């Protein structure tokens, strides 16, 4: 599922600016 | 009334410009405060809960290491964040109470917003219902209307920067990448998931990037995950510029139509960037039930009120490693930060 793909991304925590 | 908004924003600009031209400085000092706990971190350092010894009032103090700021090429961004924070005044923008510096660090002492980041509440609950997402989105629409009227582009919208206050309303924090830009600007900055395509494509861009980021935020609030994600930022960027996007099946038709118009790669078609400006968003069907004046006046009952036990409660924040706050015997980088 899309949710599953989100978890698989590894980017579910707090995100830094570039 | 249209005339009411025009007069409000004109008075707002006059006050902003007066403070912009004569900023405040050195309105406190470090031994006035007890350090309590780290609340969160960003690209420019740490924010800690502190207690004002004289009054007992708690504050969120952003601490910037001058030598580290210089090492990371952030001089102008840091000075500019403080200049903006001391000059703006809007219900949904975090308030700067004091600022000062010493031999080692710069300090921005903000009102403590005790309800935590939107980020944590969203990840905890999973996703927000559309009425819940719309309540928050309306506040961002009004905040960008305000900022953009001052020629300020925010450039770092994301749930991590949206703090929930005791009434359940949003306070936007962290102006480390904001810029006063009448025309166009070129810096590659922001957070990957929220970057507008024209940033990724190295184009000159303008305030329209904040409206794209609103689309990303509304999507993530309502879906529980952002519209464009992947293992690596470069893969996220390829999705962003593709001009494609998929929606969960539970998104309403009105929500999808709004998001198609905010997540619009073509700048000539993106809502917020057309001849009618923010009113294309305010008048959209998805906001039909939004009382814009009542949101601004904070008279709408919030969908969610965070739990607070009392002064200095930090339960709505995750724990971070604690470090010492050192003040050197030698002044560091004095010339660089004279204006702070
Ligand atoms: N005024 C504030 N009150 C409470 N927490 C804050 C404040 N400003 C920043 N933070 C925290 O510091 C982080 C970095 O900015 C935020 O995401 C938030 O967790
Ligand atoms: O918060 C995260 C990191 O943990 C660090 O604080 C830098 O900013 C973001 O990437």
């Amino acid at each position: 599922t899309t949710y599953a793909d989100f978890i698989a991304s590894g980017r579910t925590g707090r995100r830094s600016a570039i | 009334e249209q005339e009411s908004v025009k007069e409000f924003l004109a008075k707002a600009k006059e006050e902003f410009l007066k403070k912009w031209e004569s900023p405040s400085q050195n309105t406190a000092q470090l031994d006035h405060f007890d350090r309590i706990k780290t609340l969160g971190t960003g690209s420019f350092g740490r924010v800690m809960l502190v207690k004002h010894k004289e009054t007992g009032n708690h504050y969120a103090m952003k601490i910037l290491d001058k030598q580290k700021v210089v090492k990371l090429k952030q001089i102008e961004h840091t000075l500019n964040e403080k200049r903006i924070l001391q000059a703006v005044n809007f219900p949904f923008l975090v308030k700067l109470e004091f600022s000062f510096k010493d031999n080692s660090n710069l300090y921005m002492v903000m009102e403590y917003v005790p309800g935590g980041e939107m980020f944590s509440h969203l990840r905890r609950i999973g996703r927000f219902s559309e009425p819940h997402a719309r309540f928050y989105a309306a506040q961002i629409v009004l905040t960008f209307e305000y900022l953009h009227s001052l020629d300020l582009i925010y450039r770092d919208l994301k749930p991590e920067n949206l703090l929930i206050d005791q009434q359940g309303y949003i306070q936007v924090t962290d102006f480390g990448f904001a810029k006063r830009v009448k025309g166009r600007t070129w810096t590659l900055c922001g957070t990957p998931e929220y970057l507008a395509p024209e940033i990724i494509l190295s184009k000159g861009y303008n305030k329209a990037v904040d409206w794209w980021a609103l689309g990303v935020l509304i999507y993530e609030m309502a879906a529980g995950y952002p519209p464009f994600f992947a293992d690596q930022p470069i893969q996220i960027y390829e999705k962003i510029v593709s001009g494609k996007v998929r929606f969960p099946s539970h998104f309403s038709s009105d929500l999808k139509d709004l998001l198609r118009n905010l997540l619009q790669v073509d700048l000539t078609k993106r809502f917020g960037n057309l001849k009618n400006g923010v009113n294309d968003i305010k008048n959209h069907k998805w906001f039909a039930t939004t009382d814009w004046i009542a949101i601004y006046q904070r008279k709408v009952e919030a969908p969610f009120i965070p739990k607070f036990k009392g002064p200095g409660d930090t339960s709505n924040f995750d724990d971070y490693e604690e470090e010492e706050i050192r003040v050197s015997i030698n002044e560091k980088c004095g010339k660089e930060f004279t204006e702070f």
